RNA sequence: GCUUGACUGCGAGCGUGACGGCGCGAGCAGGUGCGAAAGCAGGUCAUAGUGAUCCGGUGGUUCUGAAUGGAAGGGCCAUC
RNA sequence: UAGCGGCGAGCGAACGGGGAGCAGCCCAGAGCCUGAAUCAGUGUGUGUGUUAGUGGAAGCGUCUGGAAAGGCGCGCGAUACAGGGUGACAGCCCCGUACACAAAAAUGCACAUGCUGUGAGCUCGAUGAGUAGGGCGGGACACGUGGUAUCCUGUCUGAAUAUGGGGGGACCAUCCUCCAAGGCUAAAUACUCCUGACUGACCGAUAGUGAACCAGUACCGUGAGGGAAAGGCGAAAAGAACCCCGGCGAGGGGAGUGAAAAAGAACCUGAAACCGUGUACGUACAAGCAGUGGGAGCACGCUUAGGCGUGUGACUGCGUACCUUUUGUAUAAUGGGUCAGCGACUUAUAUUCUGUAGCAAGGUUAACCGAAUAGGGGAGCCGAAGGGAAACCGAGUCUUAACU
C-alpha cells in the first residue's frame, strides 16, 4: 500500500499560499517563507482584535475631551458629572455626538455641570 | 421452532439456537473480518539498505568537503536507496476460536430467517447441465443473487450454476460466515438444513 | 446484515500510537522520548536488571536451595477430580485416562480442593486427612 | 523468539501465592562471629521483594 | 565477692533507609547467673571499630541422591 | 524448563508425548543345491504423459459521439461471464475460454515378457585389535574441568574377545539393557541458475530489479572493482502536398490532416520554483522581520441608489523570521538559496497490562489429517492450592523441643 503524496501536498501548500497574497517577494511565492509570514499574521491579528478595543476607546476619549473643552470643562470632570447625573451613555456614542451633534454634545456637558455644581 | 417449505409446504422443526438466536454483530464481525484476513495472499517484499545492489563504499569522507555525512549509497534517505522499513511477506491468517466461528454461524443464520433471506426447500435439482434450466428455475422462483446449499452437491447443478456469477451452488459442509451474508437469499434443501443443525447444534 | 453494515464493538479497536508525524497528535518531534540521553537512541535502553552499576538485586542477594526432580514428578489430586475418571476406581493409570495427571506422574496426593459426592476408591495414591474424610463421607474407600 | 529468563534471578527469588516473590537475606555468608546473634536471627527467615523493587525482578522473571 | 544473660528459639510494636539493609524493643518458650527477695541480666554510658554477591573451605544435619542400594555432588544450619 | 555460566553478559538440553514417513539387508565361509530372490546394462509390445496442433456457442435496432463495446429498446449462448484485443466500458466483432479431439518422429514414466550378468534357500560354522580401555595435550557434547559420565584423537601405551565385552552422568555393588573396532539402504527433509501455468488489500518510471529504453551499457578506475541517466504524438501516420519570410538555413506564418496540432515529433496531462508582456492602483523628504489593527484616495464591477464587492493602499497604533539547543536566543549560536519529488517509531516472535468478544471451573488446541478459512486432532499450555531449600504436609504449611 505505497502512498504518493503529490496531490495531498500541493493542496496544503496552495492552501498556505493563497494566504499569502499580497506579501512582499518571497513571502507571496515561497512556501517556506509564505508559512512563517500567515503564522505571524495570525499572531498579529489575534493580539489586535484586543488592540483595537483599546484604540477605539482611546481615540473615543480624546475626541470626548476635545468637545468637552470647546464647552468649558475637562473630560475628567465632563465623566464625573454624567456618572453623578446617571447618563450611561458610552464613549462610543458621546464621541459620535461630539463630532455630529454639536447641540445634543452641549445639553450632555450642561448635564454634566449641574451635577458637579 | 419452524421453517416452512416454499415448494412442499410442510414445516421442518428446527432448533432455537442454531435458526432463532439474537444477532450478535461484534462476534460475526470479528470472524467476518478474520475471514477476510484469511483470504490474504501477503506475498510481497521490498529492497532493506541490505539488500538494494551497489558497494558498500563510504560515498565521501566523514569530514572536509562541505557535503553532509553520507556512508552508504543504499541509506533510505537517499534516492535508489533501501526501504527503511521495507516489507517481508505476511501471514495475515487470525485464529477464530471454534465456538467463536460457530457462534457467528448461529448470528448469521438466524439473521437470514428474521430477515426472510433463507428460503428452505425439499428438493432443488436441474434435468441436465444446463445453465438454461437453471437460470428458469431461478425466474420461477423468483431468486436472482442466490446462495444454493444442497446436501449433497449434484453435478448437474455444479455445472449449471458456474457462469451465472449471481449464483452460487454449496454443500452444506461448504458454508462459510461471508457467503451467507453476501448473497442477497440463501436457498438451503431440507437434507441441507438437518446437516448444518447437526454441524452447529 | 450486508458487508458494509457490521461494526466492531465500541472500545474493541483502539487506533495505535503514530508517533513524529507533527506538532497537533502531541507526539511530534521528539516521539515521547523526551531530549536526549540513552533512552531518547534508536535501540536505546539499559538491560533489565541494570541500575545504573550499582551492585543490582539479583547480585547483591544470595543465592538458596535446590531444585527437586521427584516434584516434577509428583502431582495433586482435587476431589473434584475423583468423579472425572472412567470407572469409580481412582489410581495413577485412570487418571492418566482422564487427562487429570500427566504421563510422567509417578505419586499423587488426593486433596481437600472441591467436592466429592460419590462412592469412590482410591488405590495406590496418598490421601490428606481431610481428603480421607471427604471421601468416606461419601461412601469411598481408601486403599494403600 | 522466547524471553530468556534472567537464570541468576529464578535462583534467588521464588513467587509467592499473590504473586510477590520471597528472597534470602543478604548478610549471612561470613564475617559471622562479629554479628550479634539477634541479627543474625532476623536474617535466617526469607523475606518479601520490596514495592520499588518488584518491576526490576518481575522484568527479569517473566516466566515467574 | 560470686559468676557466664557476651544464653538458644522467637517477638507485639516502633524508628531509619530508593533499595540492599541498619536500629530500638516489652513480652512468650527453654535453660542459666547473681541476690534474702523484689528483681535484674539476650555484652560493654550511648553514638565509629566496617565489606554485598559469587566461588570455595571446615563441622553438623528426620533434606536430596539421574536404573536400584549406597556414594559423589547439591541443599539446610553453624562458621571461615 | 534441567542445567552450563568472570553463576556475569549470555548459552541452553534430554527423558517423555503428539505427528510426517516408514524397510530392511550384506560381507568377515565352507557344504548341499540348483541357479529359484532381486538389483543394474541392452531390448521390444502395452498403456500414460512431454515435445507441433484441430474444432469450439450466441446481436441486432436506435440515441450521443470523431469513433460505441456506453445509454435506451428488444433478442440469443452459457459444462464457455477466465483473460486479452478492437476508434470510449463487448458473454454473442476478433483472439480465446468450458468442453471435445490430435502425433510421422523422438522421448520421461509405469507396469509386461526376453537376453546378459547378479546369484536366493537351507544346515553347520564364524562374529571386525594397535582396537576398547588407560596416561599426557586439545577438541566435541546445552555441560567453560567441574564431583564430570559419554564421544573424537595429536602423543605414549594397550585388553578381554561371548565362561567375553559396552552402557545406564564421578565411583562401587546388584540388576537391566545392548553387542564397538566392516559395509549398503528408499520415504518423510533442504534448495531454485532454469521451464510452464496461475496468483497477489505487491511497485507503477526519484517507485519496482542497477537495468520498463540496445544496462552491467555510457562513464570512472592500472586493476580488482565501481556504475548512471533515459518510458507515453495519434484511433489511425492521416508524421503537415503547396505558398510565404529566411542563408536552396535555424525558426516561423499560412494551407492541409485530424475529434483535437497551446496532440507537430523539443509531441498525453502539463503543477511549483524561476523569467517575461499587458492592465489597475501605489511609489522619487523616506528609515528597521515588511505584517497586523485603523484608514483616505483611485480604478473596475454590481445595483434598494443606499451602499456593497474586488484590486490597490497614502497616512497612522502595534510589531526584532523559523527550527534547533538551552538557565536564557532578534541574537552576532545551529540549520535551511528556492521549488517539486523522496526522506525517520517498523516487522516477527515471546511476555505483561488495558479495552472488547467467546466460553466459563474451566478455557484453548500445536504439528498434522482434511480438496476443505469447515470438520478432525486436547500432544500440550494456562487456571481451579498453598507452604517449605527439600523430603514432605496440605486449607494449611514453614519456623522451633514447642509456640502466648
Ligand atoms: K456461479
Ligand atoms: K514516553
Ligand atoms: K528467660
Ligand atoms: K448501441
Ligand atoms: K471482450
Ligand atoms: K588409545
Ligand atoms: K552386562
Ligand atoms: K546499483
Ligand atoms: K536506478
Ligand atoms: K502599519
Ligand atoms: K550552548
Ligand atoms: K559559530
Ligand atoms: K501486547
Ligand atoms: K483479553
Ligand atoms: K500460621
Ligand atoms: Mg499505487
Ligand atoms: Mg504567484
Ligand atoms: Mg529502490
Ligand atoms: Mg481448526
Ligand atoms: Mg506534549
Ligand atoms: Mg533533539
Ligand atoms: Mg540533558
Ligand atoms: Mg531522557
Ligand atoms: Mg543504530
Ligand atoms: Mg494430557
Ligand atoms: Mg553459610
Ligand atoms: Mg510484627
Ligand atoms: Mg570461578
Ligand atoms: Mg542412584
Ligand atoms: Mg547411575
Ligand atoms: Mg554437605
Ligand atoms: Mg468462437
Ligand atoms: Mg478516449
Ligand atoms: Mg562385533
Ligand atoms: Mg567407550
Ligand atoms: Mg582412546
Ligand atoms: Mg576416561
Ligand atoms: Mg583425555
Ligand atoms: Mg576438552
Ligand atoms: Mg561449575
Ligand atoms: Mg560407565
Ligand atoms: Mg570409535
Ligand atoms: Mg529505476
Ligand atoms: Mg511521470
Ligand atoms: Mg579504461
Ligand atoms: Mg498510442
Ligand atoms: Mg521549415
Ligand atoms: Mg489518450
Ligand atoms: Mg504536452
Ligand atoms: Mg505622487
Ligand atoms: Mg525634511
Ligand atoms: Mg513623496
Ligand atoms: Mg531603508
Ligand atoms: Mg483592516
Ligand atoms: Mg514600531
Ligand atoms: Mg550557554
Ligand atoms: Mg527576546
Ligand atoms: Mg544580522
Ligand atoms: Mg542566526
Ligand atoms: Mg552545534
Ligand atoms: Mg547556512
Ligand atoms: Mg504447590
Amino acid at each position: 500500500a505505497r502512498v504518493k503524496r503529490g496531490v495531498i501536498a500541493r493542496a496544503r501548500h496552495k492552501k498556505i499560499l493563497k494566504q499569502a497574497k499580497g506579501y512582499y517577494g518571497a513571502r507571496s511565492r515561497v512556501y517556506r517563507v509564505a508559512f512563517q509570514a500567515v503564522i505571524k499574521a495570525g499572531q498579529y491579528a489575534y493580539r489586535d482584535r484586543r488592540q483595537r478595543k483599546r484604540q477605539f476607546r482611546q481615540l473615543w476619549i480624546a475626541r470626548i475631551n476635545a468637545a468637552a473643552r470647546q464647552n468649558g470643562i475637562s473630560y475628567s470632570k465632563f465623566i464625573n458629572g454624567l456618572k453623578k447625573a446617571s447618563v450611561e451613555i458610552d464613549r462610543k456614542i458621546l464621541a459620535d455626538i461630539a463630532v455630529f451633534d454639536k447641540v445634543a454634545f452641549t445639553a450632555l456637558v450642561e448635564k454634566a455641570k449641574a451635577a458637579l455644581a | 421452532m419452524e421453517l416452512v417449505l416454499k415448494d412442499a409446504q410442510s414445516a421442518l422443526t428446527v432448533s432455537e439456537t442454531t435458526f432463532g438466536r439474537d444477532f450478535n454483530e461484534a462476534l460475526v464481525h470479528q470472524v467476518v473480518v478474520a475471514y477476510a484476513a484469511g483470504a490474504r495472499q501477503g506475498t510481497r517484499a521490498q529492497k532493506t539498505r541490505a539488500e538494494v545492489t551497489g558497494s558498500g563504499k563510504k560515498p565521501w569522507r566523514q569530514k572536509g568537503t562541505g557535503r553532509a555525512r553520507s556512508g552508504s549509497i543504499k541509506s533510505p534517505i537517499w534516492r535508489s536507496g533501501g526501504v527503511t522499513f521495507a516489507a517481508r511477506p505476511q501471514d495475515h491468517s487470525q485464529k477464530v476460536n471454534k465456538k467463536m466461528y460457530r457462534g457467528a454461524l448461529k448470528s448469521i443464520l438466524s439473521e437470514l430467517v428474521r430477515q426472510d433471506r433463507l428460503i428452505v426447500v425439499e428438493k432443488f435439482s436441474v434435468e441436465a447441465p444446463k445453465t438454461k434450466l437453471l437460470a428458469q428455475k431461478l425466474k420461477d422462483m423468483a431468486l436472482e443473487d442466490v446462495l444454493i446449499i444442497t446436501g449433497e452437491l449434484d453435478e448437474n447443478l455444479f455445472l449449471a450454476a458456474r457462469n451465472l456469477h449471481k449464483v452460487d451452488v454449496r454443500d452444506a459442509t461448504g458454508i462459510d460466515p461471508v457467503s451467507l451474508i453476501a448473497f442477497d437469499k440463501v436457498v438451503m434443501t431440507a437434507d441441507a438444513v438437518k446437516q448444518v443443525e447437526e454441524m452447529l447444534a | 446484515m450486508r458487508l458494509n453494515t457490521l461494526s466492531p464493538a465500541e472500545g474493541s479497536k483502539k487506533a495505535g500510537k503514530r508517533l513524529g508525524r507533527g506538532i497537533g497528535s502531541g507526539l511530534g518531534k521528539t516521539g515521547g522520548r523526551g531530549h536526549k540521553g540513552q533512552k531518547s537512541r534508536s535501540g536505546g535502553g539499559v538491560r533489565r536488571g541494570f541500575e545504573g552499576g550499582q551492585m543490582p538485586l539479583y547480585r547483591r542477594l544470595p543465592k538458596f536451595g535446590f531444585t527437586s526432580r521427584k516434584a516434577a514428578i509428583t502431582a495433586e489430586i482435587r476431589l473434584s477430580d475423583l468423579a472425572k475418571v472412567e470407572g469409580g476406581v481412582v489410581d495413577l493409570n485412570t487418571l492418566k485416562a482422564a487427562n487429570i495427571i500427566g504421563i510422567q506422574i509417578e505419586f499423587a496426593k488426593v486433596i481437600l480442593a472441591g467436592e466429592v459426592t460419590t462412592p469412590v476408591t482410591v488405590r495406590g495414591l496418598r490421601v490428606t486427612k481431610g481428603a480421607r474424610a471427604a471421601i468416606e463421607a461419601a461412601g469411598g474407600k481408601i486403599e494403600e | 523468539p522466547k524471553i530468556k529468563t534472567v537464570r541468576g534471578a529464578a535462583k534467588r527469588f521464588k513467587k509467592t501465592g499473590k504473586g510477590g516473590f520471597k528472597h534470602k537475606h543478604a548478610n549471612l555468608r561470613h564475617i559471622l562471629t562479629k554479628k550479634a546473634t539477634k541479627r543474625k536471627r532476623h536474617l535466617r527467615p526469607k523475606a518479601m521483594v520490596s514495592k520499588g523493587d518488584l518491576g526490576l525482578v518481575i522484568a527479569c522473571l517473566p516466566y515467574a
